[PDB]
């Protein structure tokens, strides 16, 4: 039942070649390559290299460390739920929250625009810097 | 052979719509006040 | 006063907070030196695709990886102890002037002659003048002369607040039973906003401080005129 | 006592250590779990009126 | 003896996927709620 | 034909030094953009406000807007 | 970490409902409150 | 049969599964209670009217995260699962006392609610200042509750504490010494040593206002010679030792993910590393004061805790340069948690930076209780060691549960918090800049803009939030089991399976005689 | 040194008791070192994969150094290069003809 | 007198580890094992009474990492960085 | 069968008993401290009384009854002691 007793594979190229083999199980003619793998080397072909390469290991780097478009596809969702996100907003804004303070209305803000102008609030680099008191607009 | 070699491209392009225009809603189409800087183009006018 | 999209803090008025803010900004371009050194090593970092996992020794980087924290620590520090030197320095004691946190509001006091003992609330939004700042406007502002050191001398009566003016930049706790000196000097006139800061309350957003920068022969003309 | 306790208590039976006296560890055993359940649900009970007004 | 295995030893049961959302949902939307009933509460006091 | 002998160990070792002087490069480049931007900028607009700065006569051009408490 | 596929393999369907039970059960709770606040903050 | 395994427990796993339950329950009432307070500070005005509820939600937000899952997982819970498992114990040396921890501290969540229910309310915020939480301006019982639960809390943590040393010494095999062993043990001993020479303190503390309140004494009144600054240098006398609690557990388990999926065999400069963290409990008894740069002390007092400040963030650039040292030349697989562990290594060093920045004393002095502390706490704590906290609980799930997590959920979680604590947060630096001071309800208005860009930011927590929940139901859902998993050589917990049995390590550890 | 580094790393693969396992503990070992390895190094590699039969370990090893040539791809050239005779006299050739290179 | 000594009052498992550490023995883990031998003739014996068994090697002086790993009823394995050798033998009874 | 040298504790309702208990005893101290009453302090001081009593008497039939206090738990238990002191 449990597997954590034999030495599991793990194709990656940190450990690039793991302990155990991929496929153990071999069958007749699997095993009749290998006897010939141990023998002479030049009489081996590309298909049986390949297909012994991938019955004793899974993987190769070559085609296992590729970029896939995971990180699409999870910035796609991430703005995707910011969209949803963005709906909550709208059902809260038309539900949930009340009228404006009258504190926000254009006659008032220009109200107070000109009281902290007329006072020059932070007046070195913060608002009443942009603004000219010689030709009363802003600079 | 996977989920992301075109869902991934539909997920993408149909948040992207989706998102941008959610949030071009939120930005104007409500009209909340974000109380902006009223440096440039906003004028004051005389009081006591 | 604070104004809409505010990016960094409130110009400077007194002349130890100029000071006060370059060595803000110093301390902010120091942190955009290790920020930046952050993002790129985290970037050319995660964007190599070499490997090594072999045992590299670790006691050969104690002495350069510990003098570097140390010296950009010490500078940071020594205009620390220089402004705590200019946080304690000698007064010249031109004025003083007490307040105590009355219960979610304000009192000031002038007892040097003529003892004053006013109250200050604040002027609630239905009943704003027309043209006023919502939740800074008092119906009796603190008035205080021009280019004087004047003692701020805190105290509370039933709970600790904070007399707290950000735009000359200053906080400092009225604690119960408790009276605490802290000196201002100014050199621009007119109106100064700023609130108490620490939790007294359910009208703890509802009291602030707003100080007068007049010239003192009107500040005398003032004082002689309410009594 | 203590041998003749001792073995009085590995019997090896498998039920706890706070069932090796039996009858009465028991006696015990039910009527602190009815007096702490009693108790717990009568400071749950205080508090939801606590938190009722009047 | 005690039995063990993955997600079995664990205090809710895993035996249906649907049990188990609804346990999760109704537990978790306690939960969730439970403050939102607290600030409710004190709003009818005051 | 044939190729010379490129670099076999120590490649990442002076790959990671030029990386570490460039950050260095780039956080002193960093830190002397946002001087030039910002820092020096405040020392200025404060030496050419206080140079000709009259706070007296600032205090008048706000009082005759009739605001202030104790100037009526 | 290798991992054997999903015993249960959540359908397209039933993957929303999972997602859609969740939002539901936590978003109704919370506007619940919200939406009587108006009534709630009056004082009868 | 329930009643003898789940109530009555005496192992460390499943008393670790009941911390991490009840630790979601308090995280999800907790992100509830900021967002009352973000939905009341989205716009001006006053969304619930009076004020002292949003005090009372304020502090409940304070109280039941910094109390009530932050211990419960990231000392906790994530404490009794791993230590046994990478050291090698069968169990607790003293169990009863995990028991005690754990069962003690849902009276102490059930009496700060009923603080809450209190019709009073507690509203002090998150520290206990009298004469605020005194006689007159708290005349109710809410203060007491609020007391009473922190009593709860803290002797929970005094027996969790005794637990933790007594098996990370006693447990421990003898030919291997206290530095063959990695961060796990290093960092839950430290911040139990902090827990037993900092809690008795908060004890001390909450007990003589306790009997200012209620059988009146005068320890804290000035009309009777009391001080309230007792309170204040004893409670910061707590509070730093705790905040350093609060973040350390977070540096052992970030140092352990990062040299996991940076495929480090071994963590650089680990005698340095446990050099940093016995630094850093030993020096961060004596940095209390650094919230005491405005109160009224002695100038000399003020440059020596600055100064400490200084020497206390030393060896915290020591512990960031040993991460990025461990980081350094490896196959770094893209894991979501070594995002979570990139994300908590930028975002915890620009908050500890403005920290330093607060922790210049004039610095201090405009911007004492202000938004700008809000920046820097929650950069460091609220996010910092949550991300720690989901880093270590999407790293370790297969062991806790026998089942993995979605990656692609994970990852695109890691970005909805990036993207959402980035736009909450940043602003309340921008408000701090202006100059707000704390324990506001309603603001002037020139704060709009970034108030609610901040709520907005809120709410994609909110939508987050829900994709844990959602998460970790599918994961349950699909309750696929692993196959292998990687480093299991150097990874003791990983060697008995997804999950770990019931009983594990009969036989105890193996050891080299050398 | 590096001389001495490189003569203990070749006795280790020439000596005759070698098997898979110690082989691939030294191979591993060699990749957690921050070098790409020597041309001999890999020829003494090679001979130990001809004495117990190990194509695929051999290709494997042959696409570690392929993979550890990093940024730039004129490492492979020279390791292949000096490892002409040798691919040919053990007959065996490297993916980048025998079709692992490409996905 | 009328103090008792320990082999007539304790008992159980103070017993078996009292009468073991009286003959020199220790079936229970209380001090380090001894018998240290990587070599091929002679390897590391480990007493059990199960097929399985965890081993935790320090396997370079004063090393950081303990290396873990998973001992059966069989033939010698070995540490995978070092190379010290290891046995399992069953009569810890 | 257990082959460390260390104890296994059987599982106990004593961390229930004890916990609801601290949690009437902590309601008893408030209940009267704001509203009078005397009969939930009663049953808050006899169930902890009771509760480390016969916890206590568990604690004391593993130790002396069983045997299992190997010296290394021993030691453990000093440690515990001088942490707590
Ligand atoms: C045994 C056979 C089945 C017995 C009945 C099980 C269901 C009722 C029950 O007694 O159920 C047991 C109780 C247990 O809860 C408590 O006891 C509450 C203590 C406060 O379940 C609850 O009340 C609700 C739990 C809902 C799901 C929570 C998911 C948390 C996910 C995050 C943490 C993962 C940790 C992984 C590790
Ligand atoms: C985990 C939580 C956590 C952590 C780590 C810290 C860490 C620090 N904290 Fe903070 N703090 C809090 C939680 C935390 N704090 C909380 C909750 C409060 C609010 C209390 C209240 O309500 O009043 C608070 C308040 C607080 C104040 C109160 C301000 C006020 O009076 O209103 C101050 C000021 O001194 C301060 C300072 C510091 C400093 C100097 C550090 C340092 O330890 C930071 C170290 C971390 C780093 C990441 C260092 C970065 C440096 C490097 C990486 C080296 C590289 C740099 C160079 C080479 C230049 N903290
Ligand atoms: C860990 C502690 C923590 C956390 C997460 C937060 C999170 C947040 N806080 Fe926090 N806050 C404090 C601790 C915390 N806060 C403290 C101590 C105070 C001072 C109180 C006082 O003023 O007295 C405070 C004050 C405070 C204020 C007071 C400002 C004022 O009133 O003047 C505000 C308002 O903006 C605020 C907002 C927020 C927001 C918007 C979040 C968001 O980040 C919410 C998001 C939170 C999460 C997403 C939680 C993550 C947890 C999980 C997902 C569960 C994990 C569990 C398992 C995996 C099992 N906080
Ligand atoms: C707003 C910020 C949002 C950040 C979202 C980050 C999503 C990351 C998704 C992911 O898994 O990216 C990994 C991927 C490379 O992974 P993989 O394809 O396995 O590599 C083989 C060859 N590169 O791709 C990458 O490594 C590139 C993207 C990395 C993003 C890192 C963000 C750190 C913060
Ligand atoms: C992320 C980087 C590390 C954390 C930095 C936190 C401090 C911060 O961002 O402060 C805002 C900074 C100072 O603002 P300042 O430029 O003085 O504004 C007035 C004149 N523009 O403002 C700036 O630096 C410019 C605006 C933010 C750019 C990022
Ligand atoms: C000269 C003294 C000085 O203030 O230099 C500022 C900075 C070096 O910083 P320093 O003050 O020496 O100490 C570290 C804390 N900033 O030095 C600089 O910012 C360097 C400014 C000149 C070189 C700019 C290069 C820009 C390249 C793009
Ligand atoms: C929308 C909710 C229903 C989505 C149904 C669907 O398309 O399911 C297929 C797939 C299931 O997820 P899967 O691809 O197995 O996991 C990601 C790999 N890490 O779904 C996904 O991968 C997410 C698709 C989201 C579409 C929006
Ligand atoms: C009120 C809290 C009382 C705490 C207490 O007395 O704990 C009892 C505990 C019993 O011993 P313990 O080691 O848990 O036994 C099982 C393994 N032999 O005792 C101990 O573990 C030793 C003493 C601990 C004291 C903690 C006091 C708080
Ligand atoms: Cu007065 Cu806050
Ligand atoms: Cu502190
Ligand atoms: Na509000």
């Amino acid at each position: 039942s449990e597997d954590y007793a034999f030495p599991t594979y793990a194709d990656r190229r940190d450990y690039p070649l793991p302990d155990v083999a991929h496929v153990t199980m071999l069958s007749a003619s699997q095993k009749a390559l290998k006897e010939k793998e141990k023998a002479d080397w030049s009489s081996l072909s590309r298909d049986e290299k390949v297909q012994l390469y991938r019955i004793q290991f899974n993987e190769s780097f070559a085609e296992m460390n590729r970029g896939t478009n995971e990180w699409k596809t999870v910035v796609g969702m991430a703005m995707f739920f910011i969209g949803f996100t963005a709906l909550v907003l709208i059902w809260e804004k038309s539900y949930v929250y009340g009228p404006i303070p009258h504190t926000f209305d254009r006659d008032w803000v220009a109200m107070q625009t000109k009281r902290m102008l007329d006072m020059k609030a932070n007046p070195i680099q913060g608002f009443s810097a942009k603004w000219d008191y010689d030709k009363n607009e802003w600079k | 052979p996977s989920f992301h070699d075109k869902y991934g491209n539909a997920i993408l392009a149909g948040g992207a719509i989706f998102c941008v225009s959610t949030w071009t809603y939120t930005a104007t189409q409500i009209g909340i006040e974000w109380n902006m800087s009223p440096v440039g183009r906003v004028t004051p006018k005389e009081w006591r | 006063m604070a104004y809409p999209f505010q990016l960094g803090l409130q110009d400077a008025t007194s002349p130890i907070m100029e000071e006060l803010m370059n060595f803000h900004d110093h301390t902010l371009m120091i942190v955009f030196l290790i920020s930046s050194l952050v993002l790129y090593i985290i970037s050319l970092m995660l964007t190599t695709k070499l490997t090594h996992t072999s045992t590299m020794d670790a006691q050969e980087v104690e002495t350069i990886w510990t003098i570097l924290p140390a010296v950009i620590l010490i500078m940071i520090a020594l205009p620390s102890l220089r402004i705590l030197y200019m946080m304690d320095e000698i007064n010249n004691p031109v004025l003083t002037v007490k307040t105590m946190g009355h219960q979610w509001y304000w009192s000031y006091e002038y007892t040097d002659y003529e003892d004053l003992c006013f109250d200050s609330y604040m002027i609630p939004t239905n009943d704003l003048k027309p043209g006023e700042l919502r939740l800074l406007e008092v119906d009796n502002r603190v008035v205080l002369p021009m280019e004087l050191p004047i003692r701020m001398l805190i105290s509370s009566e039933d709970v600790l607040h904070s007399w707290a003016v950000p735009s000359l930049g200053l906080k400092t706790d009225a604690i119960p039973g408790r009276l605490n000196q802290a000196t201002v000097t100014s050199n621009r006139p007119g109106l100064f906003y700023g609130q108490c800061s620490e939790i007294c309350g359910s009208n703890h957003s509802f009291m602030p401080i707003v100080l007068e920068m007049v010239p003192l022969k009107y500040f005398e003309n003032w004082s002689a005129s309410m009594i | 006592k203590v041998p003749e306790l001792q073995k009085f208590f590995q019997k090896a039976d498998g039920v706890p250590i706070h069932l090796k006296r039996g009858l009465p560890d028991q006696m015990l055993y039910r009527t602190t779990m009815a007096l702490t359940l009693g108790g717990t649900i009568y400071c749950l009970i205080a508090l939801y009126m606590a938190s009722q007004p009047r | 003896h005690y039995e063990e295995g993955p997600g079995k030893n664990l205090p809710f049961s895993v035996e249906n996927k649907w049990r188990l959302l609804a346990m999760m949902t109704v537990y978790f939307g306690s939960g969730f709620a439970a403050p939102f009933f607290i600030v409710r509460h004190q709003l009818l006091k005051k | 034909a044939l190729l010379p002998k490129p670099q076999m160990r120590g490649l990442l070792a002076k790959r990671l030094r030029v990386h570490i002087a460039g950050a260095f490069i780039v956080a002193l480049g960093v830190a002397a953009a946002y001087k030039f931007g910002v820092a020096e900028p405040r020392k200025k607009a404060y030496a050419e406000f206080y140079r000709n700065y009259d706070s007296m006569k600032d205090f008048e051009e706000m009082r005759k807007a009739g605001i202030f408490q104790s100037a009526k | 970490v290798h991992s054997k596929p999903a015993r249960e393999q959540l359908g397209v369907l039933d993957i929303t409902i999972g997602l859609t039970s969740c939002f539901v059960c936590c978003l109704l709770p919370a506007g619940w409150v919200l939406s009587h606040l108006e009534s709630y903050k009056k004082r009868e | 049969m329930f009643i003898n395994r789940w109530l009555f427990s005496t192992n460390h796993k499943d008393i670790g599964t009941l911390y991490l339950l009840f630790g979601a329950w308090a995280g999800m009432v907790g992100t509830a209670l900021s967002i009352l307070i973000r939905a009341e500070l989205g716009q001006p005005g006053a969304l619930l009217g009076d004020d002292q509820i949003y005090n009372v939600i304020v502090t409940a937000h304070a109280f039941v995260m910094i109390f009530f899952m932050v211990m419960p997982m990231m000392i906790g819970g994530f404490g009794n699962w791993l230590v046994p498992l990478m050291i090698g114990a069968p169990d607790m040396a003293f169990p009863r006392m995990n028991n005690m921890s754990f069962w003690l501290l849902p009276p102490s969540f059930l009496l700060l609610l009923a603080s809450s229910m209190v019709e009073a309310g507690a509203g002090t915020g998150w520290t206990v200042y009298p004469p605020l939480a005194g006689n007159l301006a708290h005349a109710g019982a809410s203060v007491d509750l609020t007391i009473f639960s922190l009593h709860l809390a803290g002797v929970s943590s005094i027996l969790g504490a005794i637990n933790f040393i007594t098996t990370i010494i006693n447990m421990k095999p003898p030919a291997m010494t206290q530095y063959q062993t990695p961060l796990f043990v290093w960092s839950v001993l430290i911040t139990a040593v902090l827990l037993l020479l900092s809690l008795p303190v908060l004890a001390a503390g909450i007990t003589m206002l306790l009997t200012d309140r209620n059988l009146n004494t005068t320890f804290f009144d000035p009309a009777g010679g009391g001080d309230p600054i007792l309170y204040q240098h004893l409670f910061w006398f707590f509070g730093h030792p705790e905040v350093y609690i609060l973040i350390l557990p977070g540096f052992g388990i970030i140092s352990h993910v990062v040299t996991y999926y940076s495929g480090k065999k071994e963590p650089f400069g680990y005698m340095g590393m446990v050099w940093a963290m016995m630094s850093i409990g030993f020096l961060g008894f004596i940095v209390w004061a650094h919230h005491m740069f405005t109160v009224g002390l002695d100038v000399d007092t003020r440059a020596y805790f600055t100064s400490a400040t200084m020497i206390i963030a030393i060896p915290t650039g020591v512990k960031v340069f040993s991460w990025l040292a461990t980081l350094h030349g490896g196959n770094i697989k893209w894991s979501p948690a070594m995002l979570w562990a990139l994300g908590f290594i930028f975002l915890f060093t620009v908050g500890g930076l403005t920290g330093i920045v607060l922790s210049n004393s004039s610095l201090d002095i405009v911007l004492h209780d202000t938004y700008y502390v809000v920046a820097h706490f929650h950069y460091v704590l609220s996010m910092g060691a949550v991300f720690a906290i989901m880093a270590g609980f999407v790293h370790w799930f297969p062991l806790f549960s026998g089942f993995t997590l979605d990656d692609t959920w994970a990852k695109a979680h890691f970005a909805i918090m990036f993207v959402g604590v980035n736009m909450t947060f940043f602003p309340q630096h921008f408000l701090g800049l202006s100059g707000m001071p704390r324990r506001y309800s309603d603001y002037p208005d020139a704060y709009t803009t970034w108030n609610t860009v901040s709520s907005m930011g809120s709410f994609i927590s909110l939508t987050a939030v829900l994709i844990m929940i959602f998460m970790i139901w599918e994961a349950f859902a699909s309750k696929r089991e692993v196959m292998s998993v990687s480093y299991a050589s150097t990874n003791l917990e990983w060697l008995h399976g997804c999950p770990p049995p019931y009983h594990t390590f009969e036989e105890p550890t193996y050891v080299k005689v050398k | 040194t590096d001389e001495e580094f490189d003569a203990r790393w070749v006795t280790y693969f020439n000596k005759p008791d070698i098997d898979a396992w110690e082989l691939r503990k030294g191979m591993n070992t060699l990749v957690g070192y921050d070098l790409v390895p020597e041309p001999k190094i890999i020829d003494a590699a090679l001979r130990a994969c001809r004495r117990l039969n190990d194509f695929a370990s051999a290709v494997r090893i042959l696409e570690v150094v392929k993979d550890k040539a990093g940024p730039h791809k004129e490492i492979y050239p020279y390791v292949i290069q000096e490892l002409r005779p040798t691919l040919n006299e053990l007959g065996i050739s490297t993916p980048e003809e025998l079709g692992l290179d490409k996905v | 007198g009328g103090v008792p000594t320990d082999e007539e009052q304790a008992t159980g498992l103070e017993r078996e580890i009292m009468i073991a550490a009286q003959k020199g023995l220790d079936p229970y883990n209380m001090l380090p094992p001894k018998a240290a031998s990587g070599t091929k003739e002679d390897p590391n014996l480990v007493p059990s009474i199960s097929n399985k068994r965890i081993v935790g090697c320090i396997c370079e002086e004063d090393n950081c990492t303990v290396i873990w790993f998973w001992l059966h009823k069989g033939e010698s394995q070995r540490c995978p960085n070092c190379g010290t050798h290891y046995k399992l033998v069953p009569h810890q009874m | 069968h257990q082959t460390h040298a260390y104890h296994m504790v059987n599982p106990s309702p004593w961390p229930l008993t004890g916990a609801f208990s601290a949690l009437l005893l902590t309601s008893g101290l408030v209940m009267w401290f704001h509203y009078n009453s005397i009969t939930l302090l009663t049953l808050g001081l006899l169930t902890n009384i009771l509760t480390m009593y016969q916890w206590w008497r568990d604690v004391i039939r593993e130790g002396t009854y069983q045997g299992h206090h190997t010296p290394i738990v021993q030691k453990g238990l000093r440690y515990g002691m001088i942490l707590f002191i």
